[PDB]
RNA sequence: GGUGUAGUGGUAGGAGAGCGUUCUAAGGGCGUUGAAGGUCGAUCGUGAGGACGGCUGGAGCGCUUAGAAGUGAGAAUGCCG
RNA sequence: AUCCGGGAGUCAGACUGCGAGUGAUAAGAUCCGUAGUCGAAAGGGAAACAGCCCAGACCACCAGCUAAGGUCCCAAAAUAU
RNA sequence: UAGUGAACCAGUACCGUGAGGGAAAGGUGAAAAGCACCCCGGAAGGGGAGUGAAAUAGAUCCUGAAACCGUGUGCCUACAACAAGUCAAAGCUCGUUAAUGAGUGAUGGCGUGCCUUUUGUAGAAUGAACCGGCGAGUUACGAUUGCAUGCGAGGUUAAGUC
């Protein structure tokens, strides 16, 4: 048999340090107690590995497994995605560039 | 004429000679075929202070296993040579430490030679 | 490769001395008692391994200093700060702090991790007992 | 037992049933060699000798004939133009040691 | 003595090629050593 | 071709012999039972360098003799990404 | 060593010992003769040090003898007579 | 990054009132058979199930190096002055193109990078942020000398015709 469904989301538009601040405060933990830490950060990296969570905690339930109750987050990655780029008109002539990146958030939920 | 894979097989076989190099290194090309240089210049200098070394220790183990039988720390090699007994110094060392009744022996036949 | 002690750092006994310092001076004191810690006159080295030995030095009040420097070794510290320069001391270490004349020893070693292992094995005492006799320690005499 | 015996320029220690590396010897693999002089004589009752002590042969056989790693020497002179590039390999021979003195 | 040849010996050299690295004997100025119009590009003086 | 004696630091520079890239010709070869390229390896030669094996990879490429060159990169307050 | 040809670099040199000049018989000054080292020279000594004393590396080894300079401890060798 | 500046809707986009200047950008598989249907999610995106020899070939689509950014772990690190190496080396782990093995490294000796220009450099003279690609003694016509080849008191064609 297997264990440890998957789940991604490619390129979300957020910042990819700013992302790695909150997957630190996940690793390793039970699925219970995950998503009720999420809801209490007022941070925009939470509102999404919280969506990632949920779809993994989904595709376990309905495509594999039973106990929902006996699930751990084992890993959480973030990777860079695909930078945007453009200007801005600083003063007295010239310009200077803006990066804006990208992020690729994954998430592992073994049984234990 | 291309250049194709001819750069790569260099700069791989300087990178295989430069593993475990403290942070960047690994993986600058530039900064390190340059201590590679340098680790030559070591390796050169060091092949030819192994066997100053070497010397000085079994001199002063020789040193200390003689004064311990009274006789000074050269007078064993006038001693010997009077005596005409020619070891190594490296011998004289594992003697010295181990073979403390040989030690004695040689020492005292050092001391029956330089008697007159 | 071949084959010479590289001694371990658990197979060297150590010892237990006591010198004397009644009316020698501190020079030969210090030479004695500094080639001791290293480990010499002991067929055993390693330049790493401590192979020394534990010395403790009876009657530091009573140490020669020869002709003058009585009056005359001005020591000095300086304390990182603008003026700072203290000559507080001078052959008056003698009478306070005869335990600190713990200088003329740590100069001799070298200044190494094991130039500090090494010194942590004097235990200088300016009266004339141990309280170390739990140890069993033996006698050096100096015709050296 | 001990024979401390000059070979080649050097003095290795020998016992029995044991391996040395020797520099070269021009004998095939797996012959006899005969080595002669012996300074130190041990055991118990140790035998010093003023050099080449009498009646002390040390026999012996050989296994094989081989080599040592490379030895890269580069040499530069820095901020001037130059290269020497080497590399050298020594060739050895193991002794299976038998019967010191007879 | 068919396609797959020999040449006479001493009949052909082959080249020097300049400028290509310290250990030809030709490379940091090609065999014209420090500044001066004999190491430019097209100097020399004209003949006589 | 055993064996003697002697020699072997080096900038500008002079001289000699080799390593490696792409193409042409002739001969002999490999390749869907896996070619070129990439990655890892504790291998060989005095040098530049050459093999062998494990993984990836999906249509071409080596070896020998001679020839012809857009034939080798670490620096230009180098140019492009 | 000379002669006949093919091919170059170099025309800013330094300091030290010894003769002189200008200078104030001042300078790591300047300008000449004369010898060495550096330039184009790594190894040992003078604490560290291009030019000073000893000495010129084809390469390997956990062998041996000496130079200049040294031998109470950092640091190898006499607490020498 | 070659070859036209231009392999692609290029003298176009863009820049200057104007004369003028002027780019980057090729590749799925044989066949679109380019993922019906189910689940999470507002969607994007994903996990099954299928097409397919292969989907780690899913449209930014052959192969996919380097700088750069992450995850997990065998060894080490909180009295220590370190051009960051090399030489010596205890312990701990591992098992190769089989051999005088591999990783890591408590501790000790020795040790002022690379170029260019200079009588002289570690220089506080002068250059490089890093990685990758491109990027410099050639050809035609003459002259002279060495080597080789065929003739040799002789040698040899040119423009031009088939």
């Amino acid at each position: 048999q297997i264990t440890s469904a998957k789940a991604t989301a490619k390129t979300v538009r957020t910042s990819p340090r700013k992302a790695r601040l909150v997957i630190d405060l996940i690793r390793g933990k039970s699925v219970a107690d995950a998503i009720s830490i999420l809801k209490f950060t007022p941070n925009k990296s939470a509102g999404i590995i919280e969506k990632v969570l949920m779809s993994a905690v989904a595709n376990a339930e309905n495509n594999f497994d039973l106990d929902v109750e006996s699930l751990v987050v084992s890993e959480a990655f973030v990777n860079e995605g695909p930078t945007m780029k453009r200007f801005r008109p600083r003063a007295k002539g010239s310009a200077s560039p803006i990066n804006k990146r990208t992020s690729h958030i994954t998430v592992v939920v073994t049984e234990k | 004429v291309k250049g194709g894979t001819v750069t790569r097989k260099r700069r791989k076989k300087v990178l295989k000679l430069a593993k475990g190099y403290y942070g960047s290194k690994h993986t600058l090309f530039k900064s390190a075929k340059e201590q590679v240089m340098n680790s030559y210049y070591y390796a050169f200098r060091d092949r030819r202070q192994k066997k100053r070394d070497f010397r000085k220790l079994w001199i002063a183990r020789i040193n200390a296993a003689a004064r311990m039988n009274g006789l000074s720390y050269s007078k064993l090699m006038h001693g010997l040579k009077l005596a005409e007994i020619d070891i190594n110094r490296k011998m004289l060392a594992d003697l010295a430490v181990n073979d403390a009744a040989a030690f004695t022996a040689l020492a005292e036949q050092a001391k029956d030679a330089l008697s007159k | 490769m071949r084959t010479t002690y590289m001694a371990k750092a658990g197979e060297v006994e150590r010892k237990w001395y006591v010198v004397d310092a009644t009316d020698v001076p501190l020079g030969r004191l210090s030479a004695v008692v500094a080639s001791v810690l290293r480990g010499k006159n002991k067929p055993t080295f390693t330049p790493h391994v401590d192979t020394g030995d534990f010395v403790i030095v009876i009657n530091a009040d009573k140490v020669k200093l020869t002709g003058k420097k009585a009056t005359d070794k001005i020591y000095y510290r300086h304390s990182m700060y603008p003026g700072g320069l203290k000559s507080v001391t001078a052959g008056e270490l003698r009478d306070k702090n005869s335990r600190r004349l713990e200088t003329s020893v740590k100069g001799m070693l070298p200044k190494n991790t094991l130039g500090r292992k090494q010194f942590t094995k004097l235990n200088v005492y300016g009266g004339a007992e141990h309280p170390h006799a739990a140890q069993q320690p033996e006698v050096l005499d100096i015709t050296n | 037992m001990y024979a401390i015996i000059k070979t080649g320029g050097k003095q290795v220690k020998v016992e029995v049933g044991q391996a040395i590396y020797v520099e070269k010897l021009n004998v095939e693999a797996g012959e006899k060699v005969v080595f002669d002089e012996v300074i130190l004589v041990g055991g118990e009752s140790t035998k010093v000798g003023a050099p080449t002590v009498a009646g002390a042969t040390v026999e012996g056989t050989v296994e094989k004939h081989g080599k040592q790693k490379k030895v890269v020497t580069f040499q530069y002179k820095p901020k001037k133009h130059s290269h020497r590039k080497q590399g050298h390999r020594q060739p050895y021979t193991k002794v299976m040691i038998e019967a010191i003195n007879a | 003595m068919k396609l797959h040849l020999k040449p006479a010996e001493g009949s052909r050299q082959v080249r020097n090629r300049v400028g290509r690295g310290t250990s030809s004997g030709n490379g940091k100025t090609a065999g014209r050593g420090q500044k001066g119009q004999k190491a430019r590009s097209g100097g020399g003086v004209r003949l006589g």
